[PDB]
């Protein structure tokens, strides 16, 4: 709240 | 765009080994991990392990860990899972996923259709097709056991489709390394032995198409 | 490992109703919790992610909550697409796990099964082989109880059961049961019975036959 998001 | 297409199904004998594939496209293929998913029809779903195309890390699932060796090739986007020691308890689909990070962890985002994998020593076999009369030797059943084939599937029809409300074509089960279901038909006391009743079955792998007639006795 | 559970493993509904479905960590998982839908056939795909709350690219029906170890999916307004598996999965440690799942079904008025007995074919038996076969057809609900009595007491070995999934247009159930011996065991009895109990009867149901009536 909010992100951390596109993987690895 | 994002697809994951797996590899087909799958045909070994226990104590051998099998290695099915992943490939993945619409996307960066080493900005994500692949994971893989084992499914049999009782239980739910298992975590087997993760890898990272980018840098070939992996972990794995303690149970899995073993018996289990994840790869991946980074010039044809595919990742591998290698099973060996088989026995039967491998026998189910498994499925590669995309995990994407959100927050502190990561989730599945994106599934492949799947793969079956059955292990057995079983070959292609017919079924044989019995026919299932009233046992006395307005609505009247009728059925038509399909016992002792393999590899699934096998398609059941009556009169060839002429008679379709009132039928029912159960799962296969497994009965002894082979495969055994059975389908009923109902119809009116009018039309059988009145006229003829006939279940066809259709076994691809064997090329065998039989038509079995439903008579009196027994 | 923290094990998943989901309370109910087949739920029933109408189109239109508000669906809950649970499901609880043995442990505090931060959040970190996910819900895929399993189709009968295309399968899976990710619904919520992330202590429930995120949605993906679905309906915005589809909405999650929870927090600590209890946590669930609601879908507003259930429809026919939305007839499925459901499982949830925590991402918080290692090894990833997931519930059991929850199977959704159609609610529909209750119905005895419909049931039909069948002695071996002559066919199967110049094979050396004797199948007795007995199906109970279109019931609901999908829970029933097959029982297979040879000569008056029950049977349990060679007894091989398939249940089909609710019917897409009357949403009834149909199971077939099939109890398998040798040709010579066979004939060394008398009576065979099929006996069927589900709720809509404290009676149970009964089919069989004599092979020597016959």
């Amino acid at each position: 709240r909010p992100s951390y998001i596109s993987h690895l | 765009e994002v697809q994951l297409q797996q590899s087909g199904a799958e045909l070994v004998r226990a104590g051998s080994s099998v290695k099915m594939s992943c490939k993945a496209s619409g996307y960066t293929f080493t900005s994500y991990g692949i994971n893989w998913v084992k499914q049999r029809p009782g239980q739910g779903l298992e975590w087997i392990g993760y890898i990272n195309p980018g840098n070939g890390y992996t972990k794995y699932n303690e149970k899995f860990k073993g018996k289990t060796t994840l790869t991946v090739d980074k010039s044809s986007s595919t990742a591998y899972m290698q099973l060996r020691s088989l026995t039967s308890e491998d026998s189910a689909v498994y499925f590669c996923a995309r995990s994407v990070y959100y927050g502190g962890s990561y989730y599945f985002d994106y599934w492949g259709q799947g793969t079956t994998l059955t292990v057995s020593s079983a070959k292609t076999t017919p079924p044989s097709v019995y026919p299932l009369a009233p046992g006395s030797a307005s609505m009247v059943t009728l059925g038509c056991l399909v016992k002792g084939y393999f590899p699934e599937p096998v398609t059941v029809t009556w009169n060839s489709g002429s008679l379709s409300s009132g039928v029912h074509t159960f799962p296969a089960v497994l009965q002894s390394d082979l495969y055994t279901l059975s389908s009923s038909v109902t119809v009116p006391s009018s039309p059988r032995p009145s006229e003829t009743v006939t279940c066809n079955v259709a076994h691809p792998a064997s090329s065998t198409k039989v038509d079995k007639k439903i008579v009196p006795r027994d | 490992d923290i094990s998943m559970t989901q309370g109910t493993s087949s739920l029933s509904a109408r189109l239109g109703d508000r669906v809950t479905i649970s499901c609880r960590a043995s442990q505090d998982i931060s959040n970190y919790l996910n819900w895929y839908q399993q189709k009968p056939d295309g399968t899976v795909s990710l619904l919520i992610y992330y202590g429930s709350r995120l949605h993906s690219g679905v309906p915005s029906r589809f909405s999650g909550s929870g927090s600590g170890t209890d946590y669930s999916l609601t879908i507003s307004t259930l429809e026919q697409e939305d007839i499925a598996t459901y499982f949830c999965q925590q991402g918080n440690t290692l090894p990833r796990t997931f519930g059991g799942g929850t199977k959704l079904e159609i609610k529909r008025a209750d119905a005895a099964p419909t049931v039909s007995i069948f002695p071996p074919s002559s066919e199967q038996l110049t094979s050396g082989g004797a199948s007795v076969v007995c199906f109970l057809n279109n019931f609901y609900p999908k829970d029933i109880n097959v029982k297979w009595k040879i000569d008056g007491s029950e049977r349990q070995n060679g007894v091989l059961n398939s249940w089909t999934d609710q019917d897409s247009k009357d949403k009834t159930y149909s199971m077939s049961s099939t109890l398998t011996l040798t040709k010579d065991e066979y004939e060394r009895h008398n009576s065979y019975t099929c006996e069927a109990t589900h709720k809509k009867s404290t009676s149970p149901i009964v089919k069989s036959f004599n092979r020597n009536e016959c």
